[PDB]
């Protein structure tokens, strides 16, 4: 696997593995049993002369022929404790979450939404958190919610917002949370935001098209005038 | 042509499934393959088989092979056993009765594990398919299912009504409300799979694929939205493999707490939890230990913390065993000893002892007390052999040679030998002789129970078949060593006669009933024929794809049939070599054909763990067996064919004996139904001052709105028009009553207006020739929040691109040129 | 602006407007929209 020629070698991790260093200026560590490159260091541009272990290879030295030297240390079991900790963490974001939807703490409900990027579960908390607010804007508890984001999230619920909004089923409420934004946010600072603006290009056309329905309905409902005067004579 | 149904059953006493105890060292109860045995520790006789029916063979037995028993759970008190089966059925068993009370059909997969409830009365069953479901006996129904976990479910704990924890092959710990059927936790226990759950009190124990063991507390009434399970710590055991299975015992009189770890390997290991005040003395102990080596506060701290389950745990004692250990549960808990009863992989039972005296045992290695070893066979049998007198069956397996009697199907004699290959009585039935992998060739008398006789340089390599001329007197054997010697019978010793060496290594040896043919098979394919008396090449048989692993000769040494590992059974003429056909006959390789005696029909028997029954004449498969679990090593027929006998992979010896509403009408019907509940409310209401509906659980307004709802689009108009007049009237009281639950109204404003509104146009002219005054006011109502409730919809969107155009304005003024 | 396909690789967006992603899809449901897939491609 090594492009160029292979000019020191020496065993780590007792039998496990090898470690091995190219002309190219590529460190190649193998897995002898499977002869395999698990992974491939590259900390310097010119050819390797030089190669030093300590600890069974959790410590590794590399000289380059210009100079350089690379300390590479181990931290294979950093990374997995690393791997293990987020993992434990979306676990838990994911059972609060589904918990909070049946218990219906919508305001909770919202921002676990946020950080795990689900929208049927969003829309279904915006949903039925209508429903409810039916029953300022949402709930005073919600309406906080939706003013703290930060900005990438606040990107995040105008593309929603501008999907919802297609559908003449689900644009209530997408018209609906994008008040509440203009309501609890600088709308000078939503201006600046990297891209927001082509997201707010997309939903006027539709918006516009929606006041164009609607408003149909109200001349078609004056049908219940013209029978309430006929009736009353 | 008559059918062959299995007559009998036998030679296994430990299937893969788990060992349930009953006292009486007390009874146990294992299973043997779709059997149950129940069997006594002190004698190691069967008390007891229990066979639902439906006997192999059969017209109505399922041409399927039966579904094998996968766990066993008994519920002491009410006698009733359960039984899980590899094709998630689950059978609720009488003990006294021995017969099947219930049948519970709800899983998909084979079945894990099965707990009865403590009151006995619902039994929760969790399989393969990753489910768990919890039935009810007295109701004989599943009560409900709950399908969170995504993969098999390892082990599970329910000792309370109100909560249930579950544990999976995909590693999660599940904590479950009983009465809300929902998961309320959810817990990530190892990196891989978790195996092993167990719990005791606030301490519960799991084990993943590594040594690692994880220990946590349970506080079930701690209610804080988390922290119902928390990590303690975790502890190695000393086995690298997998923890199996976790069960905890305590003992009455000292309040003692012990529990062992079920590794995948040869080893259980036993673990004691120490007492409170032994902990404390521990940690004291160790804070002197620490402070003596120096180290700061902080850090003993820390360490106490790491060295967390050193404290309540104690290794106490580790078991090993010979082979493999298939299941293992306590038998008894006293002060004196502790008692552990196991099956293994191999097909045994094995009791275990332990007598300790406080901290630690008494004896290094625990005690094997009983044993139950005469009845099977640990290794699979590779040859089987029946007696001219049709009594008595010969088995033979690496390690040992066993002897059974059909009719009773209990062993007589046990003979200890090396790898077995191939077995065949002498004439007269005292005698047996065995052909080993090593090359020696062994002979045996049942009167005597020894060895008489063993050439040890019978062939260089292995002896892999042997065959005996109808006279008796000269023996064929084929080895590895590409030879076939002949040895004759002497007074008894065996002396070598001739040797014929082939160019190949040979794999069966048949000699013709007549005596007059001997037919060898070959590595490359080929089967050669020869003249028994002289030794004169006869025929060479080709066209086999694979090597030809069996041979068999007609009675009437017409008929020559070979069967090879490419799943081919090929019937030759032997007057000429010709094959009359070639028979696609199973599904895997072919090990054994043979001849019923007087006939041309045969037998044959694959990998595939069925056993066929062929006519040789006019080459059709007469009948299929499906009893085998697993591959069948072996097949012998009864000289007077009477019956057949198959042996398996399975360790299992077996006998084979010869014996509408339209859109429109359905609104029609929706509107009489809502609006008769809503008006009788309504008079019951003023008077102070049905089951479909329930069936739904809705309200009148939800179910016709539902209704509405399902009617396609292109069929409301029609539907509509379709109604008179008189119905559109209880559509406008309908449409009053969504106004005031104005949830619903905005849920489907649009649809409202659409179908209100076309109504109106439809019938106008009769609409407004009416004087009642209790329509006037409900035009009027539906009227005024319908504006509201619709002018609510344009306020709020004509408001959001107003001030969104001012904010693409103001991004213009800044970024644009 | 139309609805297209979703930007992340663990959603699924249809036409409808709705985002669909995958970690809290029931089994039963990824099933019938795997299966909804193949008919639309055997159809293109």
């Amino acid at each position: 696997g090594h492009t160029n020629a292979v000019q020191r070698c020496s065993f780590i991790n007792k039998q496990k593995q090898l470690i091995s260093c190219g002309a190219d200026g590529l460190i190649k560590i193998w897995d002898c049993s499977s002869g395999e490159c698990l992974k491939t260091l590259d900390g310097h541009n010119n050819r390797l002369w030089a190669l030093s272990t300590m600890n069974d290879g959790d410590m590794i030295v590399s000289a380059d022929a210009d100079g350089v030297f690379q300390f590479w240390k181990d931290c294979t079991e950093q990374e997995i404790e690393e791997e293990q900790e987020k993992a434990k963490l979306q676990v838990e974001q994911e059972q609060s979450l589904q918990n909070y939807m049946s218990k219906g703490d919508w305001t909770n409900a919202f921002l676990l939404a946020m950080t795990l990027d689900h929208p049927m579960r969003l829309f279904n908390v915006l949903k039925r958190a209508l429903g409810e607010s039916r029953s300022v804007i949402f709930n005073e508890e919600l309406d906080q919610a939706i003013s703290i984001l930060n900005d990438e999230q606040l990107i995040l619920l105008m593309k929603r917002c501008r999907d919802w909004n297609t559908n003449a089923k689900t644009h209530t409420i997408a018209q609906r949370t994008i008040r509440c934004i203009l309501m609890h946010h600088n709308i000078a600072k939503l201006s600046e935001i990297p891209g927001m603006v082509k997201i707010v290009d997309a939903i006027i056309p539709y918006t516009q098209r929606h006041f164009t329905r609607v408003d149909n309905l109200v001349e078609q409902s004056y049908i219940l005038d013209y029978a309430l005067v006929e009736m009353d004579k | 042509y008559q059918r062959f149904e299995q007559a009998a059953a036998f030679g296994v006493i430990a299937s893969n499934a788990n060992c349930v105890w009953i006292p009486a060292p007390g009874q146990l109860i294992t299973s043997a393959l779709e059997d149950v045995n129940i069997w006594d520790i002190k004698t190691g006789d069967l008390v007891s088989k229990l066979s639902d029916g439906l006997p192999p063979g059969a017209s109505d037995a399922r041409g399927a092979k039966p579904a094998e028993c996968t766990y066993l759970e008994a519920h002491k008190d009410t006698d009733l056993l359960a039984v899980g089966y590899a094709d998630g059925v689950i059978k609720v068993w009488d003990l006294m009765s021995k017969t099947v009370l219930l049948n519970f059909n709800g899983h998909k997969a084979a079945i894990t594990l099965l707990q009865f409830d403590g009151t006995g009365t619902r039994l929760i069953s969790g399989s393969k398919d990753s489910n768990i479901i919890v039935w009810d006996l007295v109701g004989e129904v599943g009560l409900y299912k709950l399908r969170s976990h995504k993969d098999s479910i390892t082990g599970f704990w329910c000792q309370g009504e109100d909560w249930l924890i579950s544990t999976s092959k995909d590693g999660m710990i599940k904590l479950w409300d009983l009465k809300t059927h929902q998961c309320i936790e959810t817990h990530i226990a190892h990196t891989g799979e978790c195996w092993g759950l167990a719990v005791k009190d606030d301490l519960l124990i799991t084990t993943g694929t590594d040594s690692q063991v994880k220990i946590w507390k349970l506080d079930i009434e701690n209610d804080k939205m988390g922290g119902k399970l928390t990590e303690m710590g975790i502890f190695e055991k000393q086995s690298k493999q997998r923890g199996l299975k976790i069960e905890f015992i305590t003992n009455s009189s000292d309040k003692t707490s012990f529990f062992y770890i079920q590794n995948a390997d040869k080893t259980i290991e036993t673990f004691r939890i120490r007492k409170e005040e032994e902990i404390a003395r521990g940690l004291k102990k160790r804070e002197k230990r620490l402070k003596e080596k120096g180290l700061t506060e902080e850090e003993i701290a820390k360490s106490i913390k790491e060295s967390y389950s050193s404290f309540i745990l104690h290794p106490f004692q580790t078991i090993r065993s010979l082979y493999k250990i298939k299941s293992a549960s306590w038998t008894t808990v006293s002060s004196s000893k502790l008692e552990l009863v196991l099956t293994t992989s191999s097909n045994t039972i094995e009791y275990y002892s332990i007598p300790y005296e406080k901290r630690d045992p008494t004896s290094p290695a625990p005690l094997k007390t009983h044993t139950i070893e005469l009845q099977g066979q640990r290794t699979d049998v590779r040859s089987i052999d029946i007696s001219d007198d049709n009594k008595l069956l010969a088995t033979a397996s690496n390690g040992s040679l066993k002897i059974w009697n059909i009719k009773t199907h209990k062993c007589i004699r046990t003979f200890e030998c090396g790898y077995a290959l191939t077995c065949k009585f002498l004439p007269g039935g005292l005698l047996v002789i065995l052909g080993t992998r090593n090359g020696e060739l062994q002979l045996f008398d049942l009167a005597s129970s020894s060895l008489l006789d063993t050439i040890e340089d019978a062939h260089d390599a292995a002896i892999w078949s042997l065959d005996l001329t109808s006279d008796g007197k000269r023996l064929v054997t084929g080895s590895a060593d590409k030879t076939v010697k002949f040895w004759d019978f002497k007074v008894l010793k065996l002396h070598h006669d001739t040797t014929l060496e082939l160019t190949d290594d040979i794999l069966c040896v048949r000699v013709s009933p007549d005596d007059r043919y001997l037919a060898i098979s070959l590595l490359d394919n080929t089967v050669k024929v020869f003249f028994l008396d002289s030794m004169k090449f006869y025929l060479s048989l080709y066209g086999h794809k694979l090597p030809v692993l069996s041979i068999d000769i007609s009675f009437d040494s017409k008929m020559i049939i070979t069967s090879s590992a490419d799943k081919n059974i090929k019937i030759w003429g032997l007057d000429f070599g010709d094959c009359h056909k070639s028979l696609f006959a199973h599904q895997d390789s072919i090990m054994n054909v043979k001849f019923l005696p007087q006939s041309h029909n045969f037998f044959s028997c694959s990998k595939d763990a069925v056993v066929k029954y062929w006519d040789g004449e006019k080459f059709e498969c007469i009948q299929k067996l499906y009893a085998h679990q697993s591959e069948v090593w072996a097949l012998a027929v009864a000289t007077d064919g009477g019956f057949v006998v198959s042996s398996s992979h399975d360790h299992s010896i077996r006998i084979w004996e010869e014996t509408s509403l339209k859109a429109g009408e359905r609104l029609m019907e929706a509107l009489d139904l809502g609006i008769a509940e809503i008006e009788g409310l309504e008079a019951y209401n003023r008077d102070m001052k049905n089951a479909v509906l329930i069936a739904v659980n809705k309200t009148p307004e939800q179910y016709i709105m539902d209704t509405l709802l399902r009617i396609r689009m292109s069929q409301l108009e029609d539907a509509l028009m379709v109604m008179p007049f008189s119905y559109v009237l209880k559509f406008l009281k309908f449409i009053d009553t969504v106004m005031q639950n104005k949830t619903l109204l905005h849920s489907h404003l649009p649809l409202i207006c659409k179908n209100l509104f076309f109504i109106i146009k439809f019938n106008h002219k009769e609409l407004v020739s009416q004087k009642n005054e209790e329509l006037k006011l409900q035009i009027n109502r539906v009227k005024t929040e319908l504006r509201s409730a619709l002018k609510s919809t344009e306020d709020d969107l004509g408001f959001n691109v107003q001030g969104l155009k001012f904010v693409k304005q103001q991004w213009n003024l800044r970024h644009n040129y | 602006y139309n609805v297209g396909k979703a930007e992340k690789d663990g959603e699924i967006r249809l036409k409808n407007g709705v985002a669909m992603s995958k970690e809290e899809l029931t089994r039963e449901d990824k099933n019938r929209l795997r299966r909804a897939l193949k008919r639309k491609r055997s159809k293109a």
